[PDB]
RNA sequence: GCUCAACGGAUAAAAGGUACUCCGGGGAUAACAGGCUGAUACCGCCCAAGAGUUCAUAUCGACGGCGGUGUUUGGCACCU
RNA sequence: UCCUCCUAAAGAGUAACGGAGGAGCACGAAGGUUGGCUAAUCCUGGUCGGACAUCAGGAGGUUAGUGCAAUGGCAUAAGCC
RNA sequence: GGUUCUCCCCGAAAGCUAUUUAGGUAGCGCCUCGUGAAUUCAUCUCCGGGGGUAGAGCACUGUUUCGGCAAGGGGGUCACUUACCAACCCGAUGCAAACUGCGAAUACCGGAGAAUGUUAUCACGGGAGACACACGGCGGGUGCUAACGUCCGUCGUGAAGAGGGAAACAACCCAGACCGCCAGCUAAGGUCCCAAAGUCAUGGUUAAGUGGGAAACGAUGUGGGAAGGCCCAGAC
RNA sequence: GCCUGGCGGCCGUAGCGCGGUGGUCCCACCUGACCCCAUGCCGAACUCAGAAGUGAAACGCCGUAGCGCCGAUGGUAGUGUGGGGUCUCCCCAUGCGAGAGUAGGGAACUGCCAGGCA
């Protein structure tokens, strides 16, 4: 399709076990991790669940 | 005078919907105690003695809400 | 003092206070009190203001009043150890949302009320503002 | 008569009311006669003196937009609780 | 009056055979004549009827609204039944006592081979 | 066939004193003192019916309301 | 020890020497089935009879009833013969 | 109370139930090792589902104020009167954990789909430890919506996590330490000196060392906005 | 095409109230009841044998907005996630979004079988 990148930027320490089964499964493991994953909408889902950590590049 | 004294294990409400159990009658899709808004809709067994409502064979399990003062009832779409 | 006259619970959880008021217009007179803050407000409360403005006017108008205590106020003796049940009602009270009228009066001029209801607010806990009926 | 001049809104919901609130204006909505509804903003601080007057609910108001004239009548009002602010008007066509 | 008493003493029957999801033979009797028809497990669609209020069975008896016109027409809906092929009807009494004139047409309809 | 009701039921079969006391432990738990809190207590202030012949505030001040201290009676059991 | 409600945060579960009440039974019919029936309360009229007994009619439509505390149910009646 | 050499991998709990039990012990819940297994398990999108909490409301159960009509009761004669009170009903106005003619957001159960995750899921077997938790946020009971009080639900941290900030300061904010570098970019928080980095730029406000503790209430402090009475034919 | 009866779908926009209207057929009243059957007494109900008479009651249909009922748009309350404040309570970003009330609607719709009338 066209794909999109997601950076983590902050950190999942205090964070709810929720958001980071969202990292979990976005698959970003550290700050600045900067994946690439197709643009679809579950994928935009998970974006917006943790969109307050994650920044996105399109 | 006196407190505590408070009855233990209140048992269960809600036990599934569609094909949860499905296999055979099941002892689930009832509210125990309640009668009131789950009823047998005839795809489902009746009541047992102390008002449990139960599966005949297989299916999905649905509720629906029709005839006179709008109960609430259990159906089992055989398949 | 001001209490129901039978209770169908004796004593009451503590509960929150949260939120607007409810009645917030002037309906029944013509020049209302309501208050800004939220509080308790206990039955002595409400018959001293009430006494205020009746004595401000002495024979004059007519005094509506709005809020009413109906949950009871529970406190266990001075030397008492914690726990060994809850305590016992010792007074009523009201609780207050801000906004909530609380007084209104009728048959009296505004430049007179508005002294009734400066003494009045004198003597409640939780502050308060001078409305008019107005209309819709 | 009352001319009271509105803008149509391009946002709606909780957050946009408090915008338009804290910017010194309030929402209102014009509905009634055969057309569909339409929500405008008003300002308060000319709304709110206008509104005082006694006649401001009894007679016929004329709301003027970008060259409609409505000429609607008030039909309720929505106040703050406990200030004197405006929250939100209906009005019905006439 | 008199028919909301009768609807609430049939109603249990009248919902029991729909649980039990079977055909049901419905018999609605009146002071002048008397109608029996098949009603299929769904309750929707007729499947057969036989009355006292047709050309045929009522211009050959002497009265209708008896126990002679009654094992007529249970005659009629037996013999329509059967062509038709469906079997084990259910009857149901509607409201009325199974002793009166409804004894026949019932009776009429199980000599004649509908199975009751 | 058990009010084994201390109701998962130590025996078929069972009460007290120790200031003459003793052992193993505990600040996991009280008494003295410290700590937190401030209901209560102490001090201050707000309104002002009334007393003061007249006159609210020279001096007091009802019905009510808001604070300060850590200072009595209390609460907690954080240290020993 | 057991049962009902709230606390209990709209699945279940959830503590305090928290807030309120009950149980340690009863029935050989108060069980089964068939057949049938529908309440409280009020108003009008009528000997004793009246605020209230019984009778007739009309309002009302379950505010009645359930062997027993509370909750949930019950007109199809689980209520009555 | 004490329990003696080294390194590598993983890594808890302080809960439920029972207990002559409460600082003990047992089963389960949680940890580790081994074997086996299905697309199992987690997140997101869509679809189906029950609800009665927040909120709201007053038809019901209770309570509450005003107004109207008006049974009935009562003072004052022997059959009238009523400066008396008041049921039901109607209109308006509030309140409820043990009220509901309404009713979310979340959460939970089930189905389908893509991607991602070292199977993260389940079953059996060997070994355990643990059943004194603490504080912070949110929803509550109790207490005085007092306590570094106490008792629950859920999340985070400490316990068992070093580092940077809050002065000092387990439990607060940022952030998870395999080892070395006299290397670069950042987070919270900061850039006059102590002490690393703006005596940076533009537009305002404060005169109080306010900033750098505390309320009801009081006041020609001072900045801003929208209106009103009055008016140079003479205003304060 | 209508009108009527029976069995259903749906479960108040489907109800109630007020006015009008229907008898060829059907329906209900309606006559008698030594019998089948029955009344805690009563052909009131149930039941049987009939068709002299009437649409009065009941029932069907039509009109009517008095009540019941349904009901937007907008705003408000609440709330998940993230952040903040003088923090017993609130605010901001984002997502979901009531209840009540207002305008308004509303005198049901529909399937099968049978009969009267073309
Ligand atoms: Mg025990
Ligand atoms: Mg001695
Ligand atoms: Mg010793
Ligand atoms: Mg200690
Ligand atoms: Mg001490
Ligand atoms: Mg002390
Ligand atoms: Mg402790
Ligand atoms: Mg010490
Ligand atoms: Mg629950
Ligand atoms: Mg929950
Ligand atoms: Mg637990
Ligand atoms: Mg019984
Ligand atoms: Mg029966
Ligand atoms: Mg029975
Ligand atoms: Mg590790
Ligand atoms: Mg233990
Ligand atoms: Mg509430
Ligand atoms: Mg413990
Ligand atoms: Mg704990
Ligand atoms: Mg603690
Ligand atoms: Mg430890
Ligand atoms: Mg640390
Ligand atoms: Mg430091
Ligand atoms: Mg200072």
């Amino acid at each position: 399709a066209k794909t999109i990148k997601i950076t983590q930027t902050r950190s999942a320490i205090g964070r709810l076990p929720k958001h980071k089964a969202t990292l979990l499964g976005l698959g970003l493991r550290r700050i600045g991790h900067t994946v690439e994953r197709e643009d679809t909408p579950a994928i935009r889902g998970m974006i917006n669940a943790v969109s307050f950590m994650v920044k996105v590049e399109e | 005078g006196g407190s505590t004294r408070n009855g233990r294990d209140s048992e269960a409400k809600r036990l599934g919907v569609k094909r949860f159990g499905g296999e055979s009658v099941l002892a689930g899709s009832i509210i125990v105690r309640q009668r009131g808004t789950k009823f047998h809709a005839g795809a489902n067994v009746g009541c047992g003695r102390d008002h449990t409502l139960f599966a005949k064979a297989d299916g999905k399990v649905k509720f629906e809400v029709k005839g006179p003062k709008n109960r609430k009832f259990i159906s089992i779409e055989a398949e | 003092m001001l209490q129901p006259k039978r209770t169908k619970f004796r004593k009451m959880h503590k509960g929150r206070n949260r939120g607007l008021a409810q009645g917030t217009d002037v309906s029944f007179g013509s020049f209302g009190l309501k208050a800004v803050g939220r509080g308790r407000l206990t039955a002595r409360q409400i018959e001293a203001a009430r006494r205020a403005m009746t004595r401000a006017v002495k024979r004059q108008g007519k005094i509506w009043i709005r809020v009413f205590p109906d949950k009871p106020i529970t406190e266990k003796p001075l030397a008492v150890r914690m726990g060994k049940g809850k305590g016992n009602v010792e007074y009523w009270v009201a609780l207050i949302q801000p906004g909530k009228v609380l007084y209104e009066m009728d048959g009296v001029p505004e430049e007179l009320a508005r002294e009734a209801f400066k003494l009045a607010a004198a003597k409640l806990p939780i502050k308060t503002t001078f409305v008019t009926k107005t209309v819709m | 008569m009352f001319t009271i001049n509105a803008e149509v809104r391009k946002e709606q919901g909780k957050g946009a009311s408090r915008r338009l609130r804290a910017a010194n204006k309030f929402p209102a909505i014009i509905y009634g006669g055969k057309e569909a509804p339409l929500a405008i903003e008003l300002d308060h601080d000319k709304v709110m003196n206008m509104q005082a007057k006694a006649e401001f609910y009894s007679e016929v108001l004329t709301i003027v937009v970008d060259g409609k004239e409505i000429k609607v009548k008030a039909q309720d009002v929505q106040r703050h609780p406990y200030k004197p602010k405006l929250q939100h008007i209906d009005f019905v066509r006439a | 009056d008199k028919k909301s008493a009768r609807i609430r003493r049939a109603t249990r029957a009248r919902r029991k055979l729909q649980e039990l999801g079977a055909t049901r033979l419905v018999v609605h009797r009146t002071p002048r004549h008397i109608y029996a028809q098949v009603i299929a497990p769904n309750g929707s669609e007729v499947l057969v009827a036989a009355s006292t209020v047709e050309k045929a069975i009522a211009e050959q008896l002497k009265y209708t609204g008896n126990k002679d016109a009654a094992a007529a027409v249970g005659k009629a809906v037996a013999e329509r039944a059967l062509e038709k092929g469906i079997k084990d009807v259910s009857f149901d009494r509607s409201g009325f006592q199974y002793h009166g004139r409804v004894q026949a047409l019932a009776d009429a309809a199980r000599e004649a081979g509908l199975q009751f």
